[PDB]
């Protein structure tokens, strides 16, 4: 994107947050800047238009301005409900195209850390009778929403056949992920123990299952 | 606002 | 002004994607700009093209211009998009949007249509029970589950005991595998004393393949 905004910003509740968008004289310099709030995959909500005007219905904690080739969204009195992705949008006269910034994910600090709960399932007898074996590692109720998943077979690193989802956010504001180790019947039976190792906030819960 | 420029 | 997209949920690579946006409550040939925008899952908003109602002038994303057509139909009060030669890189939620040219405090968006581009063919899932081990059974509670393996396309819904069991149920978002097929799991945590007295069945519904399996979870 010819507009640059930071990928993430974070602050404590009540603080003032600024999200900036840097462009060129051909877009932000001479055209209307708009700011949008979005939950991913759904329609964004217009917060600011014409670089500094607020539409009716938008909280007056939101304001915008621009100067030269840069534009900024300011959020005062930050609330946990303001967690969302924020996009600048502007016309580029030289490209004759409308451009969105890459987006800034806003995190509200202070929320209590939560260690992941891990459940590891061995293959079912019905799947083994098909000569396949899928280990299922389910990870839930962790915060913040970032985890690392490593698989071990008898203490050695497994790096064939693993697929892991990105973290996704649960109803209780914590996060969930899952990881799958897909094997054949023979491989599953070839080993003493299999381990799912979930690293979170520097620390690790692993899990083991045995044929 | 979406899509609308000032200078063409 | 209200906008409603329509288009295909699933497409094969190399085909032409065609989308329509029905416009109501304003005139397609009024003083508006009508845009298409898309968002690939987990990525940013990407503007595609605009057509102005008054002039019929059109403008395009430089990186998409060579493959996109944007049109409007006054008798139909709609506008439309064509994107040819799609690949998996074109999987996205596609939004129609609009704005008055001068009253820019107004901002209209459709709710978006997910378009998935894949070479995969429709396939119902195989359902496997995830039974707890008896070491987990020695604890006060035990995790019981069902693996929903190798289906296409999304979505699948899971319930337990025909929706009568809701507490402690966790259905996880799907993984996408190198094969093009999805899998997901649903787990339910229950009192370990209940494991001899209560029947546990996961109801898996995959409406794209007309497949509905009620899998009993034993031992």
């Amino acid at each position: 994107s010819v507009l640059t905004q930071p990928p993430s910003v974070s602050a404590a509740p009540g603080q003032k947050v600024t999200i900036s968008c840097s462009g060129s004289s051909s877009n932000i310099g001479i055209n209307y800047v708009a700011w949008y709030q979005q939950v991913p995959g759904t329609a964004p909500k217009l917060l600011i238009y014409d670089s500094n005007k607020r539409p009716s219905g938008v909280s007056d904690r939101f304001s915008g301005s621009k100067s030269g080739i840069s534009a900024s969204l300011a959020i005062t009195g930050l609330q946990t409900g303001d967690e969302a992705d924020y996009y600048c949008g502007v016309w580029d006269t030289s490209l004759t195209a409308y451009i969105f910034g890459a987006g800034t994910r806003l995190t509200v600090l202070g929320q209590p850390k939560a260690a992941p709960s891990v459940t590891l399932f061995p293959p079912s007898s019905e799947e083994l009778q098909a000569n396949k074996a899928t280990l299922v590692c389910l990870i839930s109720d962790f915060y913040p929403g970032a985890v690392e998943v490593a698989w071990k077979a008898d203490g050695s690193a497994v790096n064939a056949g693993v697929e892991t989802t990105k973290p996704s956010k649960q109803s209780n504001n914590k996060y969930a992920a899952s990881s799958y180790l897909s094997l054949t019947s023979d491989q599953w039976k070839s080993h003493k123990s299999y381990s799912c190792q979930v690293t979170h906030e520097g620390s690790t819960v692993e899990k083991t299952v045995a044929p | 606002a979406v899509g609308i420029g000032a200078v063409f | 002004v209200q906008l409603q997209e329509s288009g295909p949920a699933v497409m094969k690579p190399s085909e032409t994607l065609s989308l329509t946006c029905a416009v109501s409550g304003g005139s397609i040939s009024g003083d508006y700009g009508w845009s298409w925008i898309r968002q690939a899952p987990g990525k940013g908003l990407e503007w595609i093209a605009i057509i102005f109602g008054s002039s019929g002038s059109t403008y395009y994303s430089p990186s998409l211009k060579s493959r996109v057509t944007i049109s409007k139909d006054t008798s139909k009060n709609q506008f439309s998009l064509k994107l040819n030669s799609v690949t998996a890189a074109d999987t996205a939620v596609y939004f129609c949007a609009g704005s008055p040219v001068r009253q820019r405090e107004q901002d209209y968006w459709g709710q978006g249509v997910l378009v998935t581009v894949s070479s995969a063919s429709t396939k119902g899932p195989s359902v496997f029970p995830l039974a707890p081990s008896s070491r987990s059974t020695s604890e006060s509670t035990a995790a019981l589950g069902c693996l929903v393996k190798d289906y296409f396309p999304e979505p699948v819904t899971v319930s337990w005991n025909s929706g009568s069991l809701t507490s402690g149920v966790h259905t996880f978002p799907a993984v996408l595998q190198s094969s093009g097929l999805y899998s997901l799991s649903s787990v339910v945590t229950v009192p370990s004393s209940s494991l001899g007295t209560q029947t546990y069945v996961c109801n898996v519904n995959h409406k794209p393949s007309n497949t509905k399996v009620d899998k009993r979870v034993e031992i």
